[PDB]
RNA sequence: UUAAUAGGGACGGUCGGGGGCAUCAGUAUUCAAUUGUCAGAGGUGAAAUUCUUGGAUUUAUUGAAGACUAACUACUGCGAAAGCAUUUGCCAAGGACGUUUUCAUUAAUCAAGAACGAAUAGGGAUCGGGUGGUGUUUUUUUAAUGACCCACU
């Protein structure tokens, strides 16, 4: 649970800048 | 007045440029294919 | 659209043509108001002088009324008070320019100038090739809704008093010259009176006449459609009022204690068809009770009774392509079915009522997520179901109906499309668990939808009533869209 | 209830407008909270033009400490802006058929606190009133699609 | 049938929570029925399929409205009666002003409530001034008098008219 | 079961008001008040006048057919004493006693 | 030569029934019209004045007007006071808090004169801000604003 999924949308977040 | 109705004209010509200036233009292009040629009315 | 100057009391269309045309824009380069003020001036656009010579014969009646006085030799006055005819009235020549034209004839040109009045009135669409060169006229089933085949074989004139139900004496001769005249006033007004506010037009076309003969000739001969008169067969030409063609009821004038002049005129022209009734209102009237069918209209049986009553035995009204379809419809297994006319949506309402009365039950149903929406988007709900909707008759592919439902906007929906589809199917599980707990009239199962690409779990909720139809519930949420874009 | 139509001892009618009880609105009112209120103007799917209003309570908390719990007047701002979008997604699609079954059963008074507990959550909300003004015509045709 | 219901603030929700038994007694005696809720803080009186006469149910209205402004509950039972009427006047509506409020209040029940107390004998009414309401029972004249004396003292108008005229008044009844 | 109207009882000071209407309310029937049936200019709005008039409301009533009826009651309110009446109570007692029917009542003050 | 718990200035998230301008909702009152209806209606301690069968009162409908934001509304918040409570938008402005930003005693109090106005240190509560959280909740939605509560200032 959360903090992994937290790390995967973080990245999802992280495509959704550049 | 002159320039109530005046003003009535302009704001109305505002109203139909448009269509005005399109169908005008529609207007040269049919009289231009329905035209009568002259040598046949100085034939008739 | 066929105008012309040619006479339009011989049963054509026309009597205002391109010089009644200049005849009545000239009229307007000198007043046509009603206080004789000018409608247009000589420093006009020719878009801006016909667009006023639209917008009055849209707007201003000539035939009942009202009427425009001119002068050929001062100013243009339109008087409010019509002659019951098409009236252009010249005082300098004392001469009527519209004389040639029918009432109906104007009825239908003041219908086709407000269609080009709001054909100009349009900002947004170009209607230059509808208004100019779009031809209507070259076939009358395109222009027209109704067309009846009339044929008339009325022989020579001495057997007129015995083939014309009418009289053709001195004064129809004298005010009617012709046969035609008199012929297609006659039968104007027979089917004018007969039909009413079932149509909305009519035009009469004598077809087959001519205008040309010889110089070897007095006049035009003729001996075809069993007649010596000039014109094979009638035509009658109908433009069809939708909100009250397809009546039972074709109304008449209210009885009262004395008979008026109109019940006189009514129960002449019906006799046996002329009856009383009360209304839903209670007013005991006189009328016309009619019957339906699926195969024809109301409206070829009022022409037919009113043409075989009061023109001529010898007519045959003959209009079977109208027939053909109507008949081309598939039939409904329903009762009456054949007697129920086009425009009834009965099944479909009851569909409707029994989608309420399903409605009802499933709306008012206690869930975790409460129910947002129940919305049915079938094409029954539309009215557009290829077969109309016949109870228990599983076998049609639009019987059941396609059924959007939404619950309340909630974080319970996953961030999955199989266990957001599949959590879609445990909701309907709870809800086939009620429907079959407590409503088990109503029949349910699932099923699967695979029309979609590549989302196999979507699971339809069909249920059947026990009014015979069957619907199909799919279930849509705010959390699609983000996974498909998000796809 | 608007009355329309009738056909001898048979008289149809139409909506008019929603009311409210006298007692309860001044029932709801304590002391100590925070009154919300709301409308707006708007055409829906057939031209009629409705002003609906909205009205909006605050609650308190378990284990609350202090007696008064109000706004922040910040919140008010947002949470007045954030039921206008709400109403007027709702309206402008499929008229009262299926509009007043809508507010029978008070889905949007949920839609709305589905919405507001990202902010300060709520108490009772209603909509209280709703009143038209512009009906544009008759239309006996699709006003018979409800009878039967 | 008929529901009417309402509030109460916190520091009277112990002194109902001790009578709220003889609130249901008195209550009983007419065949009505009443609940008590604590985290609203409210009170709801409801009508029964066994009740004699309904029109009972507005004085019991004005009966929980008594509990609503903190009427002692001997004094609050009169209203039940046939020869009794009732008065709520809300004085919030007048001075924007705290300051003045104070002064009206305090001018209108005066130096140890003695006006006040003077009033209750001018109009023979009980009167039991809650913050921003003003409490009166008893006769229906007297009730137009005490409203007339109470809302002329929210103004600017002087009370010592009343007190004098009802003073004329009551030994003019006399003669 | 029954038909139905609504009474409409205007509780004032100083007299007493009454119209029992038809359930769309535009229509009346059998207004008359409680002033009218005394002379003393000070008892318009008693509760022994006010069961004079409303017997004789009651008896014009079931006189036309009307057998059950509501009633919405009503201060004067505004900027007023709103607050109801003596015989508000008298005239809704004296109805009931007539052998009326009554169902679901409400106020609008 | 420092950068005062001297003063002043800057920025950030803000805060306020703070001001100026604009827009809008609500019912009430009065008046006018239409409908049902038809001898009384206002008023006082009663008297008296007032209205009325061209129908008074009331009912239901509509328009108009000016006025205001009823419960909540507090020993709360703002303004130097005079004063400031409908929604929404605009326009500057103000203080507090935060600050490892800036000048450097630029300061404090007051006849004359100006404008506006009739003319000692704890206890508890609460407002605004900030910070910490072996904290809760909204969270079957990945996250996360927000509220809540403890503690400090």
């Amino acid at each position: 649970q959360e903090d992994v999924q937290s790390s995967i949308v973080d990245e999802d977040g992280f495509t959704l800048v550049v | 007045t002159a320039t109530e109705s005046y003003d009535i004209h302009i704001a109305r010509e505002t109203a139909e440029l448009f269509k005005s200036n399109i169908f005008k233009l529609q207007i040269d292009e049919l009289l231009e294919q329905v035209k009568l040629k002259q040598k046949h009315v100085l034939k008739v | 659209r066929g105008f012309s100057s040619n006479m339009s009391h011989s049963g054509s269309l026309g009597g205002f043509g391109t010089f009644e045309f200049t005849i009545l824009m000239a009229a307007l380069l000198n007043g046509g108001g009603i206080n004789s003020n000018k409608i247009l001036l000589h420093g006009f656009s020719s878009y801006q002088l016909f667009k006023g010579v639209i917008k009055y014969l849209a707007t201003m009646d000539l035939c009942h009324d009202g009427h425009l006085q001119f002068h050929s030799n001062p100013a243009s006055k339109y008087i409010d008070e019509g002659f019951q005819t098409p009236t252009l009235f010249d005082k300098s020549t004392k001469v009527n320019i519209l004389t040639k034209m029918t009432v109906s004839s104007y009825q239908i040109l003041k219908e086709y100038a407000g269609e080009t009045l709001r054909m100009l009135n349009n900002v947004v669409q170009d209607q230059f090739s509808n208004i100019f060169l779009t031809n209507i006229s070259r076939f009358d089933n395109l222009k027209y809704d109704l067309c009846y085949d009339v044929q008339l074989p009325l022989g020579k004139y001495n057997n007129l008093e015995t083939s014309l139900a009418a009289t053709f004496g001195s004064m129809e001769r004298v005010k009617f010259i012709t046969l035609e005249n008199f012929l297609a006033h006659k039968i104007t007004n027979v089917a004018r009176y007969a039909l009413g506010d079932r149509i909305k037009y009519i035009q009469i076309e004598m077809v087959g006449q001519k205008s040309d003969f010889p110089i070897t000739k007095r006049k035009v001969y003729s001996n075809t459609g069993g007649n010596h008169f000039n014109f094979d067969f009638v035509r009658v030409k109908l433009i069809v009022n939708p909100s009250e063609c397809d009546k039972l009821v074709t109304k008449g004038p209210a009885h009262s204690e004395t008979m008026s002049t109109e019940a006189a005129v009514f129960k002449n022209f019906w006799g046996i068809k002329s009856s009383l009734r009360r209304f839903k209102d209670g007013s005991i009237t006189h009328c016309c009770v009619w019957s339906t069918s699926s195969s024809e209209p109301i409206i070829s049986s009022i022409v037919n009774f009113a043409l075989q009553k009061h023109v001529s035995k010898k007519a045959q009204i003959s209009n079977e392509t109208i027939k053909k379809f109507h008949n081309f419809l598939p039939l409904p297994n329903l009762p009456s079915s054949a007697k129920t006319s086009v425009l009834n949506l009965s099944s479909f309402f009851n569909l409707k009522k029994s989608f309420d009365d399903l409605y009802k039950i499933i709306f008012q149903m206690k869930l975790p997520l409460s129910v947002k929406s129940i919305l049915p988007v079938g094409s029954a709900f539309r009215y557009t179901s290829l077969c109309q909707p016949v109870p228990f008759a599983y076998s049609d592919p639009d019987f059941f109906q396609d059924v959007i439902l939404e619950f309340e906007t909630s974080p319970k929906w996953p961030d999955e499309i199989t266990s957001l589809e599949k959590a879609k199917t445990a909701f309907l599980l709870k809800i086939q668990e009620e429907l079959s707990a407590n409503s088990s009239t109503y029949r349910s199962f699932f099923s699967r939808d695979e029309s979609i690409p590549y989302n196999l779990e979507i699971v339809t909720l069909n249920i059947l009533t026990p009014e015979g139809y069957g619907f199909k519930f799919r279930v849509l949420t705010e959390r699609d869209e983000i996974l498909y874009l998000r796809a | 209830l608007r009355v329309d139509e009738v056909q001898g001892k048979n008289l149809l009618t139409n909506f008019h407008g929603m009311d409210f009880t006298t007692d309860k609105l001044r029932s709801m009112v304590r002391k100590w909270q925070t009154l919300i209120e709301a409308n707006v103007t708007v055409k829906t799917s057939d031209d009629y033009v409705l002003r609906i209003f909205a009205i909006a309570f605050t609650r308190k908390q378990a284990n609350q400490v202090k007696r008064h719990s109000y706004a922040q007047s910040s919140h008010i701002r947002a949470i007045r802006k954030v039921i206008s979008e709400i109403l007027t997604k709702e309206v402008q699609g499929s008229t009262l058929a299926q509009l007043t079954s809508k507010l029978i059963p008070e889905v949007i008074n949920k839609e709305i606190e589905n919405a507001t507990k990202d902010i300060f959550p709520l108490q009772n909300i209603h909509v209280r009133k709703v009143k038209l003004l512009k009906q544009p015509k008759f239309d006996v045709g699709a006003l018979m699609a409800l009878h039967g | 049938e008929s529901s009417f219901m309402t509030l109460f603030p916190k520091y009277r929700e112990s002194y109902l929570k001790t009578i709220w038994n003889d609130v249901t007694r008195a209550l009983d005696k007419h065949n009505i029925a009443c609940v008590l809720d604590l985290v609203e803080g409210s009170m709801t009186v409801k009508t029964t399929r066994k009740t004699y006469d309904p029109a009972i149910i507005l004085k019991a209205r004005d009966l929980i409205k008594l509990l609503a402004r903190s009427v002692p509950f001997p004094q609050a039972v009169k209203i039940l009666q046939d020869d009794m009427a009732c008065d709520v006047i809300k004085i919030g509506n007048f001075v924007t002003n705290k300051e003045r409020f104070v002064k009206r209040r305090q001018r209108l029940v005066g130096p140890n409530g003695n006006t006040l107390k003077a009033l209750e004998l001018l109009t023979k009414c009980y009167i039991l001034v809650q913050g921003n309401t003003v409490s009166a029972m008893g006769p229906f004249k007297g009730l137009k008098e005490v409203r007339r004396v109470v809302e002329d003292c929210m103004k600017n108008i002087h009370p010592i008219y009343h007190i004098k005229e009802l003073m004329i008044k009551r030994e003019l009844a006399k003669r | 079961s029954q038909v139905f109207g609504v009474a409409r009882i205007y509780a004032s000071f100083n007299d007493t008001f009454v119209h029992v209407t038809d359930l769309s309310g535009k229509e009346t029937i059998a207004r008359v008040t409680g002033g009218m049936k005394v002379k003393a200019d000070r008892d318009e709005s008693s509760p022994y006048a006010a069961m004079l008039a409303a017997q004789d409301v009651a008896a014009k009533c079931k006189e036309v057919g009307i057998t059950a009826v509501h009633v919405k009651i009503r201060a004067t309110g505004g900027t007023r004493t709103k607050t109801p009446g003596p015989g508000g109570q008298a005239a809704l007692r004296a109805l009931a006693r007539s052998g009326l029917r009554i169902g679901r009542i409400e106020d609008v003050t």
